[PDB]
């Protein structure tokens, strides 16, 4: 399974990815990923139990969540893998990601409604069901709520941080995980959510298919951090209240630990990953 | 200490806040009587589920960001 930069997909690969995503939606399987995600967004807290977000297990949790989704896509078309969006490189509304043959573009100015591409509400193929804002169409405002996506220099400054995470293991932490997540510092992953806008700015962000491509690139940046820091590893490593330690199992699966997810190559490789 | 309560009409929507599937949960916000899930971050900023990735300083600011997000639309209640 090779996860490819979205910018590099062939037209056949874009077609097959879109068709597989639309079939998971039609069959009812897609929306349960959205619902699981929002339940962890609302439950992960800085002063209580935290698993999917604002915590060291943000990275392995999303790695397993994306693997579950990729496996669902491969049950519809075994050739499909999750592409990744390098938003430090493909940083304008003109990127091919946002063309009508892939994810469609930004929302129109009055209501945020996406008007083109396969996920536009007018197609009848992308109802927004699991939602908090009651409107039922995909919305985006690319660049509307924050001026710029992160740059490669900003990504490199976060990749240089040697500690994986640090006490208190939450949104106040220094260290790599929280700078990648974006609650402190120049802000990588959270700012991308804000830049897309629409459902991507909410706890039901997996309503936009770009969610998966954003997280596939966040996941690639974890793999890049590990190659840069082969001497550094997941923390904490035992007996931490409310935080998933290295060898502790993680909800909702309960049958997998961060330790089982550190090495992505057990599951997929990237088109390119520079080596250490 | 919890933030103070508030009650105003913001952009034609009634927003209310008060000290009190999702977390437990020390402050409640409502938009036209529908409860909006909100959360406080360790640095004292706030977010809501409809503007989750963009911290703002106060629960009233989170309620106002939700009204801005909704563009007039009703809020749906959250599970539980
Ligand atoms: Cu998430
Ligand atoms: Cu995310
Ligand atoms: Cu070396
Ligand atoms: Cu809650």
């Amino acid at each position: 399974t090779v996860r490819k930069n979205q910018a590099t997909l062939t037209a056949d690969e874009k077609r097959r990815f879109v068709a597989a995503v639309l079939e998971l939606k039609r069959s009812g399987r897609y929306d349960e990923f959205v619902r699981t995600h929002n339940e962890f967004i609302m439950s992960d807290t800085d002063s209580g139990e935290r698993t999917g977000h604002r915590s060291p297990s943000f990275l392995p949790w999303h790695r397993r969540f994306l693997l579950d989704f990729e496996q669902a896509l491969q049950s519809v078309d075994s050739s499909v893998t999750l592409p990744y969006w390098d938003w430090s490189a493909d940083r304008t509304v003109r990127a091919s990601l946002w063309a009508p043959d892939f994810l469609g573009g930004t929302g129109r100015s009055t209501d945020g409604r996406v008007m083109d591409g396969p996920f536009a509400a007018s197609t009848g193929n992308w109802p927004i069901n699991v939602r908090v804002d009651s409107r039922t169409y995909l919305r985006r405002s690319l660049g509307g709520s924050v001026a710029e996506l992160p740059t490669r220099a900003e990504v490199e400054s976060v990749l240089a941080i040697s500690a994986y995470d640090l006490p208190p293991y939450n949104s106040a932490s220094e260290g790599f995980r929280n700078h990648l997540e974006g609650w402190r510092g120049v802000n990588l992953h959270n700012r991308v959510h804000v830049w897309v806008g629409g459902q991507m700015a909410t706890g039901v962000s997996p309503n936009d298919p770009v969610f998966w491509l954003h997280h596939a690139y966040v996941d690639k940046l974890w793999a890049e951090w590990q190659r840069r820091h082969p001497d550094s590893a997941y923390v904490p490593t035992g007996g931490t209240p409310d935080v998933v330690d290295l060898n502790e199992t993680m909800k909702p699966w309960n049958t997998v630990r961060p330790a089982d997810l550190l090495d992505h190559t057990a599951y997929y490789t990237f088109d390119a990953l520079e080596h250490h | 200490a919890a933030p103070e309560s508030f009650d105003e009409v913001y952009k034609g929507r009634r927003i209310q806040g008060r000290p009190a599937h999702e977390h437990g949960g020390g402050y409640e916000v409502f938009v036209d009587g529908v409860q909006l899930h909100v959360m406080r971050n360790a640095d004292g900023s706030w977010i809501s589920v409809v503007s989750h990735y963009d911290p703002v300083p106060t629960p009233r600011a989170a309620a106002r960001a939700a009204v801005d997000e909704l563009q007039g639309a009703p809020l749906l209640p959250f599970p539980a």
